[PDB]
């Protein structure tokens, strides 16, 4: 597997598409603001459990449109995006996001999707604080049009210091209403253990303690997998939905590959033992 | 019939060719005289 | 403290669902990948070396070649060039004066080998 490697500044080359990993991908960000607009394109190798996906949302005067396409052939990210592909406008959803607080200050807006497959989405991405020296720069609330991986319906995980959530629904404006805050959803009754980091220091018995699960996240979960700048071993424990215990939905959450996720029902069943 | 000189600020017309609303460029649906007619 | 090469008080953003591509969140009269472009401005301050903003044409009306195009990629000044951001040279054909000519200029296809041409722009005097 070889791929096109392309920085947003447009400088490109060919990479013998990494080791083990084998998909090339293209990712496009379209920043659109009244008349004017701008397009960033990235291409490169990537791991196998990546897939085709969209997300699009309004912040004030502007709309942002993420999209990432995925194939698996020695050079196939090669060539242009994809007359009229928007011959129409489809589902209508509410949309806003944290970058201008449109979400947080209830300044929600109507946004129509550009394709027949897109649904309305509410994604939540919360982090206690530091890891590198500030951590991911995901907007904390984002809602709008899209088709994200493992979508129909919902999924979520939280633990001592993180909370991620995807609602993803096919009905008209089915994404509206007040923005979730976790500390804000009911305790469901389950207790589960919680940690991040390595099995020794990070996720050791002495460092792993119970938390009260909330909302529909009522399975205790253990995930092990391999982190980015290719530091192996990363483990995570917490409260999740059954949806999370199915598929590598935790992958994209925690910037992790090649991942096993055990899960269980009875409270506390979650311990390193 | 297309043409945005027609009113030029109704909104999205689901049975209509080009559009003349505020998001037509987003949806990539403007009339080629939008810019001209109502955005000089 | 800050992050990404956002300029002009841009705020950086990324997304976990999309290979953590990152990009700037720009205010008002700045756009470009990095809020690099003063979309407000219409003239240049003396010399032009610190002129950003748009304007893509030389004296004859000829349009500028893009700083990232293959031809321009053969000159001294082009977008794939480390200091490229600090020189205002990117994926656009906006006028610049990274080499302190009397004024803002650009590469223009006249003949084969393309020529540097003083550019369509006003001095704020
Ligand atoms: C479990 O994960 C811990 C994550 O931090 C790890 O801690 C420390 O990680 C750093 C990684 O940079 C190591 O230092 C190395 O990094 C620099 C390059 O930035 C090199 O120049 C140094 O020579 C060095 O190789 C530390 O060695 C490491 N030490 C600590 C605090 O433990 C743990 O080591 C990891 N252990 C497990 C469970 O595998
Ligand atoms: C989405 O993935 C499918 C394979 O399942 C592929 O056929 C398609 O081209 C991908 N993306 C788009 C919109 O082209
Ligand atoms: C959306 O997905 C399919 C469309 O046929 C359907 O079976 C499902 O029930 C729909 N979701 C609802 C009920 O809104």
């Amino acid at each position: 597997l070889r791929c096109m490697q392309c920085k947003t500044n447009g400088d490109c080359r060919v990479e013998e598409c990494a080791l083990g990993q084998d998909l090339c991908r293209t990712t496009i960000v379209r920043l659109w603001e009244e008349g004017e607009e701008l397009e960033l394109v990235e291409k490169s190798c990537t791991h196998s459990e990546k897939t085709n996906r969209t997300l699009s949302y309004r912040t004030g005067l502007k709309i942002t449109s993420l999209t990432e396409v995925v194939c698996g052939l020695d050079l196939c990210n090669q060539g242009n995006s994809g007359v009229t592909y928007s011959r129409s406008r489809y589902l209508e959803c509410i949309s806003c996001g944290s970058s201008d607080m449109s979400c947080e200050r209830g300044r929600h807006q109507s946004l129509q999707c550009r394709s027949p497959e897109e649904q309305c989405l509410d994604v939540v991405t919360h982090w206690i604080q530091e890891g590198e020296e500030g951590r991911p720069k995901d907007d904390r609330h984002l809602r709008g049009c899209g088709y994200l991986p493992g979508c129909p319906g919902s999924n979520g995980f939280h633990n001592n210091d993180t909370f991620h959530f995807l609602k993803c629904c096919n009905t008209t404006k089915c994404n509206e209403g007040p923005i979730l805050e976790l500390e804000n959803l009911p305790q469901n009754g389950r207790q589960c253990y919680s940690c991040k980091g390595n099995s020794t220091h990070g996720c050791s018995s002495e460092e792993t303690f119970l938390i009260d699960c909330r909302g529909p996240m009522n399975q205790c979960l253990v995930a092990t997998g391999t982190h980015e700048p290719k530091n192996q071993s990363y483990m995570v424990r917490g409260c999740a939905t059954a949806s999370m215990c199915q598929h590598a939905h935790l992958g994209d959450a925690f910037s992790m590959n090649h991942i096993d996720v055990s899960c269980c029902t009875k409270s506390g069943c979650n311990h390193p033992d | 019939q297309e043409s945005c000189k027609g009113r030029c600020t109704e909104g999205f017309n689901v049975d209509k060719k080009c559009q003349c609303d505020e998001l037509c460029s987003y949806y990539q649906s403007c009339c080629t005289d939008y810019t001209a007619e109502c955005k000089p | 403290p800050s992050n990404c090469d956002c300029l002009n008080g841009g705020t950086c953003v990324s997304n976990k669902y999309f290979s953590n591509i990152h990009w700037c969140n720009c205010p008002k009269k700045f756009g470009g990948q990095h809020c690099e472009i003063d979309k407000s401005k219409t003239c240049y301050e003396g010399n032009g070396h610190f002129y950003r903003g748009k304007a893509s044409t030389d004296t004859m009306g000829r349009p500028c070649l893009p700083w990232n195009s293959a031809t321009v990629l053969q000159q001294t000044y082009h977008a794939h060039r480390s200091d490229a951001l600090q020189l205002g040279l990117g994926k656009h054909n906006y006028c610049r004066n990274p080499d302190n000519r009397r004024r803002p200029w650009c590469y223009v296809q006249v003949g084969l080998k393309p020529l540097v041409q003083e550019c369509m722009v006003h001095d704020c005097a």
